[PDB]
């Protein structure tokens, strides 16, 4: 009696009649297994587990489409999908019970249910009337809303079936998109060049990363194919895919566009140009990446390794941040996780959880720093060790994270030239095993910490304090022969003088009046001693 | 068509951009032409 | 006229209102002040004069405009023996800065010596029992900003 | 449109509006803080015209300060000037019933 669960939910196959919807690509497998799970008896109704936007309802709709061919068995044969809509059906659990009814009635109707745990209100019917038998449905959840199922495992583990579906490949998704890149070129009267599709895929799983392939490239081309008309009032590019993006995520469409095989030649400008001091250190690390990225090699692993030795607090986090801006922006793709903090055998418990996990969950596209490593144990050690091997962690969840752009950049002072060029390698084989040191990508290391480029810092920093005011307001330029004053202090933390020398003093002599606002205000050194003046 | 059935129940925000009350918005071209673009969709014609 | 001159000192004005911190043109009975605060300290709290200097030091530069940093206005560590000011100092500093010295935060860090007592600093998580009065410290300084912690 | 005006304690604001995140923004808050001693004192005296119509007694001055100061000092659970108006109502309606 089609009447009434009619009125309920429209038929799947209905929809396959003039197969409206566009025939799935690929998921043949997929499909294969579902059809393996629906022939079986004890535990013949499936879940489809994957995140969201994946694409798992399509392969109930592409099971629909193979039903109404002959792809299907005989057994299968003859089996309308349906689904359910909760809003259109005191009186509801009459009419679902009618529902129920004429289940009994044909035992034919394979009925589909998304958001499976939140249903199971109708579960009052249908929990029981799945013990019974004959209501064979399918289901869409995610994974970790199939484990609040699961922990139903009393009377619903023995039923149901998990079938793993997950993102189509980079490439295979271009496939999928030439394949139904027709029914939105129809749609919006317009046409999709190919090139454009493989440029909006490879946007998507790199500079969006918060929703899932396919989703992600089936929105932006929808969002051209929307724009472009709109611009008319014909064919759509690259161009407008990139700006489509850039309207999305908010990074500037230049940096979307050329830094493709070009960034290589600036990143290297400014690593040698934004931290003073480490010279051969910046040599190294540019040489290094161009190895690795550039290069057709570690296809598997990250970027790769690079300790970074010699004594802490000489530029080794500036250099980090340095790179992370050289090679993909914006001063946040570098993580930090502090290892003194791990100093502990079971805080890997955080790890398995609010640490560099959720962290590379979140953006993996990005750096990863690890400070004090030595502080760490050899748990942890072992676990970053598979790590650097593959990237992939799992943690909490059995998550199978990837490690794909990011950066492993491990810091510490084992030195604490050539005597140290040694020393380095005993320290490492004799603090912790030599299978790690042999996962090496490059090896940074710097001694010297004390040079004139300690002085230009100082310049640098001086220059900072002039920024903030230039910022609220002031007119403040430290005289060269001030600064070489100031800089002619043994320990690194030459800020604190600065402070002390000119911040307070003139803060002090500021505060009684000797100042005012819109001055230029020099500090100089006339007689060996500070001076200020204003000029305006 | 012209139906006040609805104006009687609801607030017309063009009605009263017609007499000029709402504070003109500076910016945000963007947002409003990604609301546009979002507005003449199919897979996804809602926006929120 | 001259009234049509909602100026920074005016925006400086609300501010100072809205949040309690001082953000405004300071003023005599107040650069008086803060030049002798070094001198108020060092009658309040006997000996112990360089400490007065750096906590004055200190104050001065974070209200006379300098102090660009987002980081906290000082941090400072007393250490001496017992029964020499490292608790006067800090109160005779919240009380010259405000009066009454019963503004200032004051948490006495010999309370948590166990491992989950670091709760009541920064609540208790979601949920859990006690959620809603969270924050021993946090609501503190969402409370009151410009303080003595 | 509408011009309003609300009153909630800390309490309640962290526990309810700060919950709400929205309607929060909405308003505007103003802090305002327990009166000093001195002020509690003024306070006190201008009420003190009302509670000694109404107990029908004549409350002192220095009665009035001692009531500032030692409920400043020995109450400790609750602010003022409520404490100390507390008081004076307590003390008042002690006498008037001494009268009997
Ligand atoms: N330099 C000082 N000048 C004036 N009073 C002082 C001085 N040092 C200590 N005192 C007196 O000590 C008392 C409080 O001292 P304070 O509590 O600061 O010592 P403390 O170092 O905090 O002690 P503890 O070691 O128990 O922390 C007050 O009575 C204060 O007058
Ligand atoms: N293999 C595929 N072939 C063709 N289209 C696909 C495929 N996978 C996903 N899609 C597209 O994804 C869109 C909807 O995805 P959907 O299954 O609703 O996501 P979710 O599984 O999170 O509900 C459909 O337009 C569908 O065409």
């Amino acid at each position: 009696n089609t009447p009434t669960l009619d009125s309920l939910a429209r038929d799947l196959t209905a929809i396959a009649k003039e197969d409206s919807l566009d025939p799935v690509i690929g998921r043949s497998k997929e499909i294969q297994r579902v059809i393996e799970v629906l022939s079986r008896r004890t535990k013949n109704n499936p879940v489809l587990i994957g995140e969201p936007g994946v694409g798992k309802t399509a392969i109930a709709e592409g099971l629909a489409q193979q039903i109404i061919n002959n792809e299907v068995p005989e057994i299968l044969r003859d089996k309308r999908v349906m689904t359910l809509d909760m809003g259109t059906v005191g009186e509801f659990e009459d009419r679902l019970k009618k529902v129920m009814d004429e289940i009994r009635q044909a035992g034919n109707i394979i009925l589909f249910i998304d958001a499976l745990h939140t249903l199971i209100d109708a579960s009052n019917i249908l929990k029981p009337s799945l013990a019974r038998g004959e209501l064979q449905c399918i289901g869409a959840t995610t994974l970790d809303e199939y484990r609040k199922y699961i922990e139903k495992d009393a009377a619903l583990e023995r039923r149901f079936q998990p079938i793993q579906v997950d993102q189509p490949s980079v490439d295979e998704s271009i496939q999928i998109l030439q394949g139904l890149r027709d029914r939105y070129e129809a749609h919006h009267r317009v046409s999709i060049t190919d090139d454009a599709i493989e440029a909006a895929v490879k946007l998507s799983d790199r500079y969006i990363s918060d929703r899932f392939l396919p989703d992600k490239a089936i929105d932006l081309i929808d969002e051209a194919g929307s724009k472009v008309r709109l611009r008319s009032f014909s064919e759509v590019t690259v161009d407008d895919i990139a700006m489509v993006v850039s309207s999305w995520t908010g990074v500037p469409v230049s940096k979307i566009a050329q830094t493709e095989t070009d960034k290589l030649l600036n990143m290297e400008n400014i690593l040698h140009s934004r931290v003073i001091g480490q010279d051969e250190a910046v040599v190294a690390v540019a040489k290094a990446v161009r190895r690795a990225r550039a290069g057709l090699k570690d296809p598997k692993r990250p970027i790769g390794s690079f300790i970074f030795l010699g004594p802490t607090g000489v530029g080794k986090t500036e250099l980090a941040r340095a790179l992370a801006e050289s090679i993909f922006g914006d001063e946040e793709s570098m993580i930090r996780i502090d290892m003194s903090e791990y100093m502990e055998k079971h805080s890997t418990s955080r790890l398995v959880g609010g640490q560099l996990t959720e962290k590379v969950r979140r953006k993996p596209y990005s750096v990863v720093l690890l400070d004090a490593i030595e502080k760490a144990h050899p748990d942890v050690f072992n676990i970053l060790l598979q790590v650097l091997e593959d990237g992939r962690l799992t943690d909490s969840k059995g998550r199978t994270v990837d490690f794909r752009n990011t950066i492993l950049i491990m810091t510490s002072n084992v030195g604490a030239h050539k005597d140290m060029k040694d020393k380095v390698m005993g320290e490492l084989k004799r603090a912790f095993r030599p299978e790690f040191i042999n996962r090496i990508d490059e090896i940074i290391v710097f001694h010297s910490l004390e040079k004139k480029h300690l002085t230009e810092i100082v310049s640098l920093m001086s220059d900072q304090l002039t920024k903030r005011l230039k910022e609220q307001d002031l007119s403040i330029e430290l005289t060269d022969a001030a600064k070489a004053k100031v800089a002619e202090e043994g320990a690194r933390p030459l800020r604190r003088a600065i402070q002390k020398h000119v911040e307070d003093r003139l803060s002090e002599e500021l505060l009684r009046g000797n100042i005012h606002k819109g001055q230029h205000i020099v500090l100089d050194v006339e007689d060996g001693e500070f001076v200020v003046k204003t000029t305006a | 068509a012209n139906t006040p059935t609805l104006d009687s129940l609801a607030r017309d925000l063009t009605a009263i951009a017609k007499e000029d009350s709402l504070d003109p918005v500076i910016g945000r071209s963007k947002e409003i032409q990604r609301v546009i673009e979002v507005l003449s969709r199919r897979t996804k014609n809602n926006p929120v | 006229q001259e009234n049509s001159e909602v100026t920074v000192d005016d925006i400086a004005m609300v501010v100072s209102s809205w949040t309690g911190v001082p953000v405004s043109k300071i003023a005599q009975t107040e650069t008086d002040k803060l030049l002798n605060m070094e001198n108020i300290l060092h009658s309040r709290v006997i000996g112990q004069d360089e400490a007065v200097v750096a906590v004055a030091k200190a104050v001065r530069r974070a209200r006379a405009g300098l102090k660009d940093p987002k980081r906290p206005i000082g941090s400072f560590i007393f250490l001496g023996p017992t029964g020499v000011g490292k608790t006067e100092l800090a109160r005779a500093l919240a009380e010259s800065i405000f009066g009454d010295e019963e503004s200032m935060i004051r948490i006495d860090m010999s309370e948590y010596m166990e491992k989950h007592s670091t709760s009541r600093l920064v609540g208790s998580p979601p949920g859990y029992v006690g959620y809603d009065e969270g924050g021993q410290l946090t609501e503190k300084v969402r409370r009151k900003p410009y303080s003595v912690v």
